[PDB]
RNA sequence: UGUGGACCCGCCCCUUGGGGUGUGUCCAAAGGGCUUUGCCCGCUUCCGGAUGGGCCCGCGUCCCAUCAGCUAGUUGGUGGGGUAAUGGCCCACCAAGGCGACGACGGGUAGCCGGUCUGAGAGGAUGGCCGGCCACAGGGGCACUGAGACACGGGCCCCACUCCUACGGGAGGCAGCAGUUAGGAAUCUUCCGCAAUGGGCGCAAGCCUGACGGAGCGACGCCGCUUGGAGGAAGAAGCCCUUCGGGGUGUAAACUCCUGAACCCGGGACGAAACCCCCGACGAGGGGACUGACGGUACCGGGGUAAUAGCGCCGGCCAACUCCGUGCCAGCAGCCGCGGUAAUACGGAGGGCGCGAGCGUUACCCGGAUUCACUGGGCGUAAAGGGCGUGUAGGCGGCCUGGGGCGUCCCAUGUGAAAGACCACGGCUCAACCGUGGGGGAGCGUGGGAUACGCUCAGGCUAGACGGUGGGAGAGGGUGGUGGAAUUCCCGGAGUAGCGGUGAAAUGCGCAGAUACCGGGAGGAACGCCGAUGGCGAAGGCAGCCACCUGGUCCACCCGUGACGCUGAGGCGCGAAAGCGUGGGGAGCAAACCGGAUUAGAUACCCGGGUAGUCCACGCCCUAAACGAUGCGCGCUAGGUCUCUGGGUCUCCUGGGGGCCGAAGCUAACGCGU
RNA sequence: AGGCGCCGAGGGUAGGGCCCGUGACUGGGGCGAAGUCGUAACAAGGUAGCUGUACCGGAAGGUGCGGCUGGAUCACCUCCUUUC
RNA sequence: UGAUGA
RNA sequence: AUUGAAGAUU
């Protein structure tokens, strides 16, 4: 655009969008389980994903992903909310944080165990 | 009608030069004159004088050139690489002493316009004065 | 009492209410202690200082124009009132004004800054701790007192809440330190001390001080330190690989010596010398004493134990590979993507890479992102030229000379607090942390200077633009008129059995005689050949011929004016087709629709019919593959060839259009290329 | 002292404008390995396609009018290139 | 006139 | 049963 262009109108700031409304910017959100139904992945997958529909504190309820193993989680289940998007799963954009609340630490875990939220296990250790 | 004549006559040279023209005429204004005074004595230009072209004020200016050269394109290098409008009536361009550009580590120019007249930037300083910077040339 | 000060009037200097002066008027005070006639603490008036503040002004300060008009104390005035003081701050009266595309008004969001984080920088983001300013003290009013408040721990009232109530009435305000509870992913002790510093009152001794100086909790952050050091096999076991030879964990362990975090014993701080008292003189100066929360801590000496490792990762980006298990499952996943019976990508295991009292994850900010491009981007086909003009604001402006000096540049000077940042040298054993010193610095104010460029004023020129005279080409537009070819119908003639239509057919029309043929008539719409690779217009677009009304434009002459220029937000006008309204018209064509074929079906392609519409006038609509998918103007940069239209000295030369090929150059390429 | 008055936080009734909520009923939209109908488009896509508009049809669409090439194939042409 | 997912 | 494995097919 000419000089006199962009003292008319100037350039415009790229400000953009939250991928994530675990709302008031908040790294975690606490939220209430309703469904703890399966999903099928698209694209050029197969399986049977675990998923829960979660009430939050954010005033907003959405599908969340249960990472790991298997699960212990129903209705009532009263969990953590972290974001992070499945991707095969369009629609689900936010994590269960496991090992706070009502959801289990993964059993059984020898390695990431950080994440899944398991304690170092004692063997010959 | 013509909106920057010093913006046409750094064209009008670089047009001139890319085509290896042994000379080009240009519409004389003092103003110019003064900034082919620097080109002349900077050694860009063999040199310039005054002449008529259907009786109206021009400038001749002679240009100059390198060697004819090594293999497929004996094309002579060019003596001035690059001859750029910095200040312009768009966008108005003005430096002091302190933020004088220094172009190409100084094997270049910018021609430079202060209340002291027309200088190069290494004479500006010398002087110790700013102004508009005019066009840097390499 | 009147040093003096206040006020009215005058006069002088000075210049907004600043000094000075003269009548007149008005205005002061408080006592206390004593080491008691002479000192200490006070009181009163006034002039100054110092510090702290009020008010005003230039400039700067986020998002939305899908917020464009706003405003009655509104804008100004005269006279009051009010204040420490200016002011519509408030009031009476008069005037009719003020503000806004340079964004008023309205909406959203927000305490501002010193700084902080990031970045090569320009910039972006941000304002927690510390320092400065502002604003608020349950929400809303308001004043009192005072040098100062319209007052967080003062007052009044309204409201909402909690508490007491003998039901009339009352009490209260942690956004002070702790602490509780609620919300939340999440944020501390109902600690110790006035020893230091600082603050209030006091002559002092002192008292008050949840300011503060410490300690406590939390890997939240930064920095320092430990979990040992030297030996120690051609190399235990176990575990893992294995072409069954072996290879790996691995000097790693074991084991030898050595040192000695922790822990124990002994000593033990600086931070604190003042206030005060004595001497001197309540001064200067000298002497003396009291005082430590931190704390029996730091630090010093002695003794002394081999004494903690975790987390993430190993398909590529990205440093690190193997065996099992598993079979599009269970699962992974930042992006690309892994898994469907041989998975370095899932889960486990050996081994490996990385970091280490941490390591990862999520959220958020800058980066990379020249991906809003000022530095530093683009629009023929990638996203992007406005459908075209006209011209408003605005932006931009040829050549010469002079003034001015606004922009711009230079010198001096003031300002730019401290912290922070950067450099030095210092103190804690280092560092983090801290001290001292030095050096940067835009921006703004003042004074002086320059004048090239930009600006402005005044003059001047003719190269831009406009005009004059003379010549030209054109489907440029408007109005009226007229011409022939063809189709349809109508009338007459002659004439007989089909015509029409298709891939083949049928619907259809024909003995009320159609098709074909000849003559006459009516009507509507469109203009064959010329016709072009042609011309005209800003675009849309414009085609028989004739007249009239009218737009643009090209050439020659070099005659006039003297920069009068370019572009153009908004506005206004034009704008193909189809469509809308009113009124006409209606030949041919033809959405819809009615039939005939076709087809697996055929709401279609083919065939026979047919209304709107196509046409005219007037008023709308305002769109498009409104295309060169290429905004407008000007200057510059090889040529060749075809063409329309001028001029010349007419091989040619020289303008203005239309084309193609293509120097230099450009482009991702294709292409573009006076 | 007390009284009256102006102003005045706040409240009321009428009248507009505006924001949140919830919402019976209702319109599409995105996304989801292997459901149904046809076959519009890409080759001349088997009726060249696209387009503004207008009517119509389960659906893609079809047709009318005008426009565009961002259309295949054959011709006559003239341009370019080719010489010569 | 049609030719199921990777 | 079939397929590389599936959907679909008996
Ligand atoms: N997507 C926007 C519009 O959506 C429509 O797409 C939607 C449906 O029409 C389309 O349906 C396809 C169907 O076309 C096709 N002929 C059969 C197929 N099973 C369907 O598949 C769809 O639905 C199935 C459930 O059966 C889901 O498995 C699958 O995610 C989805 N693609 O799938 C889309 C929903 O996923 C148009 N077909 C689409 O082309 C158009 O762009
Ligand atoms: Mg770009
Ligand atoms: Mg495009
Ligand atoms: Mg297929
Ligand atoms: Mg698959």
């Amino acid at each position: 655009p000419t000089i006199n262009q962009l003292v008319r109108k100037g350039r415009e700031k790229v400000r953009k969008k939250s991928k994530v409304p675990a709302l008031k910017g908040a790294p975690f959100r606490r939220g209430v389980c309703t469904v703890v139904r399966t999903v099928t992945p698209k694209k050029p997958n197969s399986a049977l994903r675990k998923v829960a529909k979660v009430r939050l504190t954010s005033g907003y309820e959405v599908t969340a992903y249960i990472p790991g193993e298997g699960h212990n989680l129903q209705e009532h289940s009263v969990v953590l909310i972290r974001g992070g998007r499945v991707k095969d799963l369009p629609g689900v954009r936010y994590h269960i944080v496991r090992g706070v609340y009502d959801a289990a630490g993964v059993k059984d875990r020898k390695k990431s165990r950080s994440k899944y939220g398991t304690k170092k296990p004692k063997e010959a250790a | 009608m013509l909106t920057d004549p010093i913006a046409d006559m750094l064209t009008r040279i670089r047009n001139a030069t890319r085509v290896y023209k042994e000379s080009t005429d240009v519409p004389a204004s003092r103003f110019k004159e003064e900034i082919l005074r620097i080109l002349a004595r900077e050694g860009f230009i063999k040199g310039y004088e005054r002449v008529d072209v259907d009786g109206k004020p021009y400038l001749r200016v002679y240009l100059k050139y390198g060697p004819r050269r090594q293999g497929p394109d004996p094309r002579p290098e060019q003596v001035i690489h690059h001859i750029r409008r910095i200040s312009k009536p768009g966008r108005r361009v003005y430096v002091g002493v302190k933020e004088i550009p220094r172009v190409r580590r100084g094997l270049g120019i910018a021609i430079l316009s202060t209340s002291k007249g027309v200088l190069t930037d290494r004479e500006a300083r010398k002087l110790g004065v700013g102004g508009e910077l005019i066009c840097e040339v390499w």
